[PDB]
């Protein structure tokens, strides 16, 4: 199955998009693996797929600028898309595929990666400023409280946000980002926790903004 | 080339939904069906016209006759609300074709009131010479909400940024509204309020320096 796909976040117009897919839990040399992009409107478009021995199929409307390759020693597949245009903005998914050859030839997109979001823009990446949203029991059920992190003014999407290094998942809600007239995103991540844990348990939001290579571990204290 | 596909549709729970795929260049090509839910990657639910993938209930079934293929969903439950896509491989021209997608919505979902949490500016943000009030609105259905801000009791006319409602994994919605102030504006009023209206009822939360 594919790990989260690796990408640049943002690509300038006429620039080159470079994506890398890494297989986990097995080898990349046992299947066809492909790329399918999901548009902002939510439609699906096949890009290419290949097998590590060299058989490649590329979408003809993209053939003049697509390259696809595998590195079996790294268990990885790469996609290169040159001369990018605005309509190349999409979520790019790496997929482990099924294949059959009888009297009929057949493929299937069996295991889809979460996808790498690609924004086409000339603006430069900006990393987030992170501020604590100190806990409050005004709005929560009995014995609980809400606390969180404000992740301000970053570009492009996304930011990933975990709590206590992934040890805390229950009651976590990371809200979709607002897109501001400045062209920058802000979001909030909140966790609902027992009030009695405010003293005993420390709460750190782990903010990662891969496009800018910025990480923040923010301690959220009452 | 995009396969034709049924217009988006609304089905009452317990009834049957039929989502069709067609096109000249579909022919007898075996059809795969994909489900796309919010927060999740697409998943293969039916392959090679009519094979259920693992995890696909007996309620889901696929058929194919002529240059039409159909995904039939019996005994529909609200969990089946999703976008559905068909897909084939053309071995003559060596191309993958997808359908354009069909949105299935399930009727009769009861109204759900938003949970609203308002946070004041943090002390740290004020030290950086900025002030953001954060009004978080979640688990509401249907996905339409009105957000208004007050400075004391006066309507705020500037500084508000509010998201469009976003469907979450339980098919309820979430939204966020941010009010940007100077520290001086934040400190010179007695209070600020986020007012959230949903289906004609209103919740107002208020914070003060």
């Amino acid at each position: 199955a594919p790990l989260p796909e690796s990408g640049p976040g943002v690509v300038r117009p006429t620039g080159t998009l470079s994506l890398t897919c890494t297989a986990a839990y097995g080898s990349i040399s046992r299947h066809f693996w492909g790329w399918v992009r999901q548009s902002p409107q939510g439609t699906l478009e096949w890009i290419a797929h290949m097998h590590h021995l060299g058989v490649k199929y590329v979408n003809p409307s993209l053939k003049n600028r697509v390259s696809i390759s595998m590195d079996t020693s790294k268990n990885q597949m790469s996609l290169t898309l040159k001369t990018v245009t605005a309509t190349d903005a999409a979520k790019y998914h790496c997929v482990r595929m099924g294949a059959r050859m009888s009297d009929i030839a057949f493929f299937s997109f069996g295991d889809w990666g979460p996808g790498s979001l690609v924004t086409v823009s000339s603006a430069s990446t900006k990393g987030p400023s992170v501020f604590p949203l100190a806990p409050s029991s005004k709005s929560t059920s009995g014995g609980t409280a809400a606390l969180g992190c404000l992740v301000k003014d970053y570009f492009p999407e996304p930011v990933t946000v975990s709590w206590n290094s992934g040890a805390l998942t229950s009651g976590v809600h990371t809200f979709p980002a607002v897109l501001q007239s400045s062209g920058l995103y802000s979001l909030s991540s909140v966790v609902t926790v027992p009030s009695s844990s405010l003293g005993t348990q420390t709460y750190i939001c782990n903010v990662n903004h891969k496009p800018s290579n910025t990480k923040v571990d923010k301690r959220v204290e009452p | 080339y995009v396969l034709g596909q049924s217009s988006s549709m609304s089905v009452a729970p317990g009834q049957t939904a039929k989502i069709s795929c067609w096109g000249y260049y579909m022919g007898t090509k075996p059809v795969n069906w994909y489900q796309l839910k919010p927060g999740r990657a697409p998943s293969l639910i039916i392959s090679y016209d009519d094979e259920r993938a693992s995890g696909t209930p007996a309620r889901f079934s696929g058929s194919h006759s002529g240059s039409t293929a159909t995904l039939t969903i019996s005994n529909v439950v609200p969990a089946d609300e999703a976008d559905y896509f068909c897909q084939v491989w053309d071995s003559k021209y060596e191309e993958i074709y997808f359908g354009g997608g069909t949105a299935l919505t399930v009727l009769g979902q009861p109204k759900a009131a938003p949970s609203v949490t308002l946070f004041p500016p943090s002390s740290e943000e004020l030290q950086a010479n900025k002030a953001t009030l954060v009004c978080l609105i979640s688990d509401f259905y249907p996905g339409a909400v009105t957000v208004a801000w007050k400075a004391d009791s006066s309507p705020v006319k500037a500084g508000v940024e509010t998201t469009t409602p976003s469907k979450q994994s339980n098919n309820k919605y979430a939204a966020s509204s941010y009010l940007s102030l100077t520290p001086e504006q934040w400190k010179s009023h007695r209070s600020y309020s986020c007012q959230v209206t949903h289906e004609g009822s209103t919740v107002e939360k208020t914070v003060a320096p």
